[PDB]
């Protein structure tokens, strides 16, 4: 108020305190304030209601607030018997058309009561449902989580718990929590550590870990029945070894154990068939899908469906293709929509069906290109080629499981093949086979990057089998024998790093039994290269070394084979110590990072800092340096800029100048402040050592480095400058 | 903070961004021993896993991936090509020579004997811990017995009362 | 707890366990809370045969779609509690959703079951392999061919 | 001239300008005509509406002559084109509605975007960089929505083909993040652009131009999903494939989220329900948040209105005590303290407030939704009478506080600006503090449609003349703490980053220095000169709608307020000491601008010397003599030689020289033989004798585009 | 500063004791932290830094610091446009720090921390530190395993400009454990 000044003073100032512009104004203000007295509440309450018609985020966040303090003003008796019906009404058929809204009704509704004190019981599985079906997601998962730690995480009530939130979990992609609960919760040790091998990429250990635990489980059988508690992990077994088995590239045995009779797998089939050219299957797996599918997995029956349109031997129809992919991409999106807002692990497969669906389009348009009345005509081969080279260049990452890349490439396979097909028939057209060579130039290469992601993910084995197709193409371009035999190498060098000599040798028996002759120098620079790293691991140095420089020799700008020669002279010289070994390895590294593809350099330009600190007093390794640094851009020394101006202020700093002055002139800002930051410390330094006094040798190296840049830049050193001088304020 | 031998993870060094979850922490040094030069970080607990920070994580948080975490981590270092021990002695060689300065100190260089032996052992004994955490024979870890020392109330309670056991 | 009057209140290609039948029968009973004849007992609590078919499904041996469901339950399971399922459940054991395990782990096993001229070459680039030259003389001569190069080219 | 006259009041006489442009014969002739007069009227576009709007569509009917004959017409705009572009650019800058020199610009690329127009594209190659640049700084700025869309839009739509946009790709980024989040048709533009740039780049080129763009890039893609439109959603959906792996790449800058830092609850009302015998608290900060953009935006309903201002109204009414009575708060304010005593000299500022507690935002924003409902037309019989009476009532609440028997203690003299003065979490006052009126009354100055800025000059003449009642007088008003807290309050909208936020800072000082007493205003005369210099300085090389011009009125009106000289009978010592004072201080300011860096902030600093010098009736020399110490460094430059200083400070130091050196007793004589003043004239003849090389190899001058200035 | 001296001599009896100490440093904390709270929480870049109110992009083509930390795989780097007018005062790192804003030409606006360190070697070694991780960063982007658990360290960028003044990359939104 505006007298609440009198009730806040002293009583003393109160006693003693107990115009007509000034009286008008305190009557025309007193006639206001009576009319706000007659302000009443329900005024407040109609107005409120009609804003929250209005606004469906306000009425979301009015009843969120206003549910949990009602259900505080019910009594006991009240509470109990309003929950009791609340646990039906979840559960009602009437909220599935809610479904698609967002937010749904029944969304805000269970988040209202989630904030009740005391709390209202919900089953597990009623969770489970809500969260997956009306984007309730993280409050179900969070709602479980309370629930098991409430219940100390068994007795049934405890198994709905957890068998719930492990539902979530999967459903969720959370690939870490789901086996961090079903490390606890697990019976059989065999199966905690084929979680942790699967978890971890091991999917053969993995593989193995769930077959003993099946076996085991089946000795068991012929003792006692088992448990319905017990199923929850047998289920485990075999969704993860048929997960296993997709990501080990087995789809024959997964078509053939999903049509084994009385246990037969449509969804499976339908997975698995159509990466085998097993047609027939895929259409009676369709078949069987379509009665009865899932709602999450109609956009995938629409795509298989675009499969079997194009590449079934007999019942080819083009014309539906864009109608299957409208269906999938909608489909795809509706849901999208039913998925958390904030993008996770849980997006990830329809971020991978959206490439999938957009190249089922690209096929068909493919497919199309290769019909009788369109094959040879210009515009076929140009929509051709242009298809081709996009599906070379977009690719998926090595974060996606070897199933998805499996997915993308067997299609592609399928229609280089269909390619591949169409004009070694024809042979009218194309008279010197550049179509049909196209075609086995990018199977060959599909193939090959399929191998890699295979030997990049861990699969050595699995790559070694894929990379063996290459031998099934009569012909192949020398270039895909080249990468094949590339990749068959640093397979043997991977496997090398765990096994030891035997993979080595298997290796160099790949390398001699190549017949170089139709290969380039620069290929032949690379074999030689991969020969010496060989050489190196069984411990013939003489041999590495003259693999080394033969490759060197061959193709002299072969960045790698400089990098592996530095790499096996700087551990003959940690060792043997001789100062022209250390020179040897600075030169190979040196030339190594000429380049300006700095992320690949800077493992290199770190051994060449190392190895400066063998130098001996005449600074032989910092003349070496100082010779070959030349060419070497100095976007690749400015993340080494600290441990160069370390090596500045040392004895070597004579020789590392000019380097420093380059880097600096290319990149001034990135010089100035850690130089002037240096120069001041050793200044501050000198002062406490002879508490004017002659500047030291690297405080002249400093005030060098900083007067060049000053008549290089004078005005951007100016204003770094002058922004440093303004520091001093704050 | 185990691998790299860190000083430790003090909570006021913890810095937690509430708009994204990252964390960062201000600020971490290698804990070089200034009587001889090599690391230590020797202490009852290898990282901060603190109960208030247990609570939050829950008991499935700390198992599922926490520890996959940390063993994707000890593994994708450990991996030959990244050549981490390079960098590793680049950087320590820069530690080294601001231990001398500070302690045992054109001014002369350090003896190259000495800081290449330093250097040496230091990076040894982090990549023997990372090499330690890395492996993964049998689907088991290291990492799940460094996780439960590190939340063990017998090496918290060893522990300093100002790096706060107790959050 | 009586509902109160409103205004608009009238003044199967796999074989199905007993397991399925049982989880079916116990989704409709405890969480719809609706009778043996679907009877609507509250306005609001409509029968949903989704949420039905995700219980069965938590423990089925195939996907069983709510159409699925809400046929069995309706044309077998209203005719059999009008044995009863409880005591099918009770009488079975676990025996035969145990088989089914079994018989998936041997199809599992057996598809388990089932699973020089070299120096030519250098010698026409005209490298003697037998004498390495150091990285240093690879290096003069790469830096002699550059400078050719560029002599070359102007 | 004289048929663009009369078609300007007969529109009907387009026909025969339509006409002239459809026929063969004549359409080049008449085109070019009609495209030099237009282009010698350029400037006029910005100023006057009408002339203006008959501008654009002059030009638009040339624009479709080139459409309609492009073999004659595209030689006829080929030469204009340069000038249309370079001066559009220039001119939006400084005009007071730029907005009609974009839709020039939009119309022209509308044109050429036609695609056979090849020797506009040749034409229009070297305009590319510059014009590119200019929007993208544009689209980043702050600015009403129209204008965003139009520089998005000009972004995306200029009209060359994608492999001439290949150099200027990062540019295009911004704009097309901003394209994915903007209005329906924005978002096809923008998944347009992306699309084309997929299908046509590399995905290697294409991914590292993204990459800086690509956290905002990729959560604009994934919202996209969830447009309620199909063939938006589609078209994501179908460009997310086409980027392949690359769209689920861990983002390094992760997605925001949501978190509350305040553990306290907003404020709420009492409901009661008889029928359990308990009440409950219903909260509003998001219902008066909701009332507040329905009073905001324009598509709402009417009724919708009316229901959000009488949700504003009783929560305002009920946070309110309402316990004040008639004869009471008669008996306080006729006190004699409230005209004798001496009112204390405190200041109160926003530096020492800390974060605005939920209370005190909620309150902000309702008295915002009360100043906007008393401008709505519709809510205006009730709502200005409202408002008008509880400006009366908080400004009465301050004026107890802040003085009479019973002023709070963080108000009684001696005491310093505290927290204890606003509503906190921690310290705060006893209650919301009644300044939270004068943060809505900035807000209301500051927003972006300046209609509302009139409720604001009401709000401070009713807090000014009940002040001057209960007071006494305006003097004893203008002394006020609050008055203090207004002032910084309003000119910290001329700090604010957007030109409608300045422009309210400057309606708001002129305002107040019409009102308020002299000498008020010339202790505050230096604060006003201050952020009128910001808004010139920081609006450089922005579109200002006129926030420059109005500036510069208003500090030239200022100026002349403070400067002139009092009379014989008003020549008060007090007055003469503060005048004296005041103007001590903003001579020293402008002093020290002279050399300044910014030319505008330059020019203005000098003309207002010359004001000054006019006004007082000194002289140049006579005014700059106390402070010219502070010219010592600079006149003639000492400390930096030239060739090191950036070309804007050199032409700042220069145009300073010539400025002191050509009054006319020289407030600087140079001396040759003094060594920095020989320095700096062989530096100003080598500048103006050694050629345009010898000079572009010098490092300050390589960036300039032209030497001249 | 008369009666902290009169508090802190050690020539009084029961002084040199370590708990003592610690208690009369506890005492005096608060004393202090009451009276930091009753300073201002933000100050004007016009009031003392005309250098800074007065920078745009026509003075030089500065990058934002720590552009040049690790190289931008790119030339695209953040050039400074403006110094945004208010710096605010903030507790952060147990110090008193200014936050500059720094508005780029993109438009964005970077919060900067302006800190003090009294010791030199420490904020080299810690600087050593944050480089170490920056350099392991790139390897976590090349496996599987960690690219599939969203791994990485964050890395604020830290320039030091002075031995006792570095520039550090302020995140508002965070709060440490403590
Ligand atoms: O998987 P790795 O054998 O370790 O080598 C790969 C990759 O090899 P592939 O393409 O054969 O899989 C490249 O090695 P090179 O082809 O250069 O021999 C190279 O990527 P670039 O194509 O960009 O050169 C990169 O190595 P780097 O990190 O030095 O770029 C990378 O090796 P990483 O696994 O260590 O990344």
């Amino acid at each position: 108020s505006i007298t609440n000044v009198i009730n806040l003073a002293d009583s003393h100032d109160r006693a003693a305190f107990a115009g007509n512009q000034l009286h008008m104004l305190t009557n025309r203000h007193d006639k206001f304030l009576d009319t706000l007295r007659e302000v009443k509440t329900g005024a407040l309450l109609s107005a409120f209601v009609q804003l929250c018609h209005i606004s469906t985020t306000l009425a979301e966040k009015t009843w969120v607030q206003l549910f949990p303090r009602l259900w505080k003003i019910l009594s006991d008796r009240q509470q109990h018997a309003l929950a009791g019906e609340i646990s039906p009404f979840l559960c009602s058929g009437s909220h599935q058309v809610q479904r698609d809204c967002q937010p749904s009704a029944l969304n805000c509704f269970v988040e209202a009561m989630s904030q009740c004190v005391p709390p209202i019981p919900i089953r597990p599985c009623v969770l489970k449902y809500l969260g997956k079906t009306h984007n309730l997601w993280f409050r179900s998962t969070l709602m479980l989580e309370h629930q098991a730690f409430e219940k100390g995480l068994i007795t049934p009530p405890q198994q709905e718990i957890l068998d719930s939130l492990a539902e979530l979990y999967s459903l969720l992609q959370e690939e870490d929590m789901w086996a961090g609960l079903w490390q606890k919760r697990c019976k059989y040790s065999e199966t905690a550590t084929a979680i942790a091998y699967e978890q971890h990429g091991f999917f053969e250990q993995a593989q193995e870990s769930y077959e003993k635990a099946m076996d085991k489980a089946k000795k068991e059988h012929e003792r006692s029945n088992a448990s319905p508690a017990i199923f929850p992990e047998y289920q485990l077994w075999e969704d993860h070894w048929i997960r296993c088995s997709k990501e080990l590239n087995q789809w024959e045995a997964l078509t053939e154990y999903g049509q084994s009779k009385g246990h037969i797998n449509p969804y499976l089939v339908l997975e698995c068939a159509w990466r085998v050219s097993n047609w027939t299957a895929m259409k009676e797996a369709l078949v069987q899908v379509e009665v009865s599918c899932p709602k999450e997995m109609a956009w995938k029956v629409n795509m298989y469906r675009g499969y079997l349109a194009i590449c079934h031997p007999e019942e080819q129809q083009l014309s539906f293709i864009e109608r299957l992919v409208e269906m999938a991409s909608s489909l795809a999106i509706r849901e999208w929509r039913r998925l958390p807002h904030v993008v996770s692990h849980v997006h990830t497969p329809l971020l991978q069906a959206a490439q999938q669906i957009i190249e089922l389009q690209e096929a068909a348009q493919i497919n199309a290109g290769l019909q009788p009345t369109n094959l040879g005509r210009n515009n076929s081969l140009h929509d051709m080629k242009t298809v081709v080279k996009t599906w070379r260049n977009r690719l998926p990452i090595v974060s996606d499981d070897l199933s998805h890349w499996s997915s993308i490439f067997m299609w592609r396979q399928h229609h280089y093949q269909a390619i591949v097909t169409a004009y070694e028939n024809s042979s009218q057209h194309d008279p010197s086979s550049n179509n049909a060579m196209l075609g086995v130039h990018a199977s060959a290469s599909a193939i090959i990057q399929y191998g890699k992601i295979a030997r990049k993910q861990g699969l050595v084995n699995v790559a070694l089998d894929i990379l063996s197709r290459i031998h099934t193409i009569p012909t192949v371009p020398i270039v895909d024998c080249f990468q094949k035999i590339r990749q068959q190498v640093k397979c043997y060098l991977q496997l090398a790093g765990v096994m030891g000599k035997n993979e080595c040798m298997q290796g160099l028996e790949v390398i001699e039994s190549t017949n170089l002759k139709y290969f380039t120098k620069e290929m032949t620079a690379e074999f030689y290269a991969l020969k010496g790293m060989f050489l190196a691991q069984i411990n013939k140095s003489e041999e590495a070394n003259k693999a080394f420089s033969a490759a060197v020799q061959m193709h002299d700008v072969l960045v790698k084979a400089w990098a592996m020669w530095g790499d096996y002279l700087e551990n003959i010289f940690v060792k043997e110590r001789q100062l022209h070994l250390g020179v040897s390895a600075i030169t190979c590294y040196l030339h190594a990072c000429r380049h300006q593809n700095e992320s690949k350099s800077r493992k290199y330009l770190a051994k060449v800092l190392w190895l400066l600190s063998f130098d001996d007093d005449k600074n032989t390794l910092a003349d070496a340096v100082d010779k070959y640094c030349i060419g070497v851009p100095p976007i690749q020394w400015l993340a080494w800029i600290p441990q160069l101006l370390t090596c500045l202020v040392g004895s070597e700093g004579k020789l590392l100048l000019n380097l420093i002055s380059q880097v600096g002139r290319v990149y001034p800002q990135a010089v100035y402040f850690p130089i002037r930051t240096l120069y001041l410390t050793l200044k501050i330094e000198q002062r406490e050592r002879y508490k004017p006094i002659r500047a030291t040798a690297p405080m002249w190296r400093c005030s060098r480095i900083m007067h060049m840049q000053r008549e290089l830049h004078p005005t951007l050193l100016s204003s770094l400058e002058g922004i440093v001088d303004q520091m001093v304020w704050f | 903070e185990f691998v790299l031998h860190l000083n430790r993870l003090n909570p006021e060094m913890l810095q937690i961004a509430q708009d994204t979850g990252k964390l960062n922490v201000a600020y971490f040094r290698f804990d070089i021993n200034d009587a001889t030069g090599d690391l230590d970080a020797n202490r009852p607990v290898p990282f901060r896993l603190t109960p208030n920070i247990s609570e939050f994580l829950t008991t499935i948080g700390v198992s599922g991936p926490l520890t996959a975490s940390m063993i994707a981590v000890a593994r994708c270092f450990a991996q030959p090509n990244f050549k981490v021990d390079g960098i590793l002695k680049t950087v320590l060689r820069d530690e080294i020579i601001a231990w001398h300065k500070k302690t045992q100190e054109q001014p002369e260089n350090m003896d190259s004997q000495q800081l290449v032996s330093l250097v040496q052992k230091a990076v040894t004994a982090i990549m023997t811990r990372l090499h330690n955490l890395a492996q993964f024979e049998g689907g088991e870890s290291k990492v799940n017995t460094l996780v439960a020392a590190a939340n063990s109330l017998d090496n918290l309670c060893r522990m300093d009362p100002a790096w706060h056991p107790w959050l | 707890v009586v509902p109160p009057r409103s205004l608009f209140d009238r003044a199967d290609n796999p074989e199905w366990l007993i397991s399925e039948d049982w989880a079916l029968l116990q989704a409709v009973k405890q969480l719809l809370e609706l009778p043996l004849n679907l009877t609507i007992v509250s306005p609001a609590h409509t029968p949903n045969w989704d949420l039905v078919s995700d219980v069965v499904n938590s423990c089925s041996r195939i996907y069983r779609s709510s159409k699925q469901c809400r046929n069995r339950y309706e044309n077998v399971i209203i005719p059999r509690e009008e044995l009863r399922t409880s005591q099918i459940y009770a009488q079975d054991e676990n025996a035969t959703h145990t088989q089914l395990y079994t018989s998936h782990f041997d199809l599992m096993k057996m598809t388990a079951g089932k699973r020089p001229k070299h120096a030519s070459v250098l010698a026409e680039s005209g490298i003697n392999y037998d004498k390495p030259l150091p990285p240093i003389q690879v290096a003069s001569l790469r830096a002699e061919r550059i400078a050719k190069e560029k002599k070359a080219l102007d | 001239p004289y048929m663009v006259e009369r078609i300007s009041k007969n529109y009907a006489l387009q026909i025969v300008a339509n006409s002239f442009l459809a026929n063969p014969t004549t359409s080049a002739l008449f085109a070019t005509i009609l495209v030099e007069y237009l282009l010698d009227r350029l400037p006029e576009m910005g100023s006057n509406v009408e002339l203006s709007n008959l501008y654009l569509k002059l030009f638009k009917l040339v624009f479709g002559s080139v459409s309609l004959f492009a073999a004659e017409n595209e030689q006829m705009l080929k030469p204009h084109l340069h000038k249309i572009v370079n001066s559009s650019m220039e001119l939006a800058q400084t005009a007071k509605e730029p907005y009609n020199y974009f839709l020039l610009l939009r119309a022209l690329f509308r044109s050429i975007g036609g695609g056979s127009h090849d020797l506009l594209y040749q034409e229009f190659l070297p305009l590319l960089p510059n014009l590119l640049q200019g929007l993208n700084m544009l689209q980043s700025g702050l600015h009403k929505q129209h204008m965003k869309d139009l520089f998005v839009e000009l972004c995306l739509t200029v009209p060359v083909r994608l492999s001439s946009l290949l150099p200027y790709l990062p540019m295009l980024m911004d704009p097309l993040v901003s394209a994915l989040n903007g209005s329906q048709t924005l978002v096809s533009q923008g998944l347009r652009t992306l699309e084309l740039c997929v299908d046509n780049l590399q995905p290697d080129f294409l991914y590292d131009h993204i990459q800086p763009v690509r956290a905002e890039l990729m959560q604009a893609l994934w919202r996209t999903l969830r447009n309620p439109a199909d063939s938006i959603s589609h078209v994501a959906y179908r460009v997310l494939g086409k980027f392949g792996g690359s769209n689920r790449k861990m983002l390094k800058e992760s997605q925001k989220l949501h978190y509350v830092v305040t553990e306290v609850q907003g404020p709420s009302i009492t409901v009661e329900f008889s029928d359990c015998k308990a009440s409950l608290q219903l909260p509003m900060e998001k219902a008066i948040e909701t009332a507040l953009d329905c009073l905001k935006s324009a598509n709402t309903e009417p009724y919708y209105r009316r229901q959000a201002w009488e949700v504003i109204k009783c929560f305002l009414v009920a946070m309110m005590s309402l316990e004040d009575n008639k004869h009471a708060l008669y008996q306080l304010l006729a006190h004699p303290n409230f005209t004798e005593k001496t009112i204390p000299n405190v200041i109160i500022s926003h530096r020492y407030k800390a974060q605005d507690t939920p209370a005190r935002k909620t309150f902000e924003q309702a008295l915002t939704g009360a100043f906007m409902s008393a401008v709505i037309k519709d809510l205006r019989p009730s709502a200005l009478p409202f408002v008008a009476s509880l400006i009366r009532h908080y400004t009465m609440v301050a004026v107890a506080q802040q003085c009479g028997p019973f002023l709070l203690p963080c108000y009684q003299v001696g005491s310093q600006p505290s927290t204890a003065m606003f509503h906190s979490e921690e310290n705060g006052s006893k209650g919301m503090d009644p300044l939270v009126l004068i943060d809505a009354i900035a807000i209301c100055m500051a927003y972006e449609e300046k209609e509302l800025c009139k409720i604001g000059e009401v709000a401070l003449a009713v807090i000014f003349d009940v002040a001057s009642i209960i007071l006494g007088s305006k003097e004893r008003a203008c002394q006020l703490p609050l008055f203090s807290y207004i002032v910084e309050r309003l000119c910290a909208c001329c700090y604010e980053q957007a030109w409608y936020a300045k422009l309210g800072g400057v309606v708001s000082i002129k305002f107040l220095m019409e009102r308020l007493p002299l000498t008020w205003v010339l202790q505050n005369q230096q604060t006003f000169l201050k952020a009128l210099l910001f808004v010139m300085m920081d609006l450089t090389g922005e579109v200002s709608n006129g926030a420059v011009a109005m500036a510069k009125t208003t500090l030239e009106q200022l100026l002349m307020r403070c400067a002139t000289p009092l009379k014989d009978e008003e020549r008060a010592e007090e007055i003469v000491a503060a005048q004296e004072k005041s103007f001590h201080h903003v001579t020293h300011d402008l002093v020290r601008e002279v050399t300044s860096p910014n030319s505008t902030v330059r020019k203005q600093a000098m003309h207002s010397l010359q004001v000054l010098a006019q006004v007082t009736g000194k002289s140049v020399t006579v005014i700059m003599e106390p402070h010219k110490e502070v010219l010592q460094d600079m006149v003639p430059p000492k400390k930096h030689l030239l060739r090191h200083q950036p070309a804007n400070a050199q032409i700042g130091l220069m145009e300073g020289n010539t400025f002191c050196t050509t009054l006319q007793p020289r407030l600087f004589t140079m001396d040759l033989n003094v060594v920095e003043h020989k320095v700096f004239y062989t530096e100003l003849l080598n500048l103006c004798e050694a050629e345009d090389s010898a000079l572009t190899k010098l490092p300050c001058y390589k960036s300039l585009p032209s030497l001249v200035p | 500063k008369g009666q902290f001296t009169t508090d802190f001599d050690f020539s009084v009896p029961g002084s040199m004791k370590l708990h003592n100490l610690i208690s009369k440093l506890k005492k005096w904390i608060k004393i202090l932290e009451a009276k930091t709270k009753q300073l201002p929480k933000f100050f004007l870049i016009e009031e003392k830094c005309r250098f800074l109110s007065n920078f745009s992009a026509q003075t030089a083509e500065v990058e934002i610091p720590g552009e040049f930390l690790m190289p931008k795989p790119t030339h695209y780097y953040i050039k400074i446009a403006r110094f945004m007018p208010r710096v605010e005062i903030v507790q952060k790192h147990n110090t008193a720090a200014r936050r500059l804003y720094i508005r780029g030409h993109n438009g964005k606006i970077y919060p900067y921390l302006v800190m003090n360190d009294a010791c030199l070697t420490e904020s080299r070694r810690e600087e050593r530190v944050l480089q170490l991780l920056r350099l392991l960063n790139p390897c976590l982007e090349k496996r599987k395993e960690t690219t599939k658990r969203h791994l990485f360290f964050t890395v604020p960028r830290v320039v030091a400009v002075s031995p006792q003044m570095r520039l550090v990359e302020d995140n508002p939104s965070s709060l440490s454990l403590v």
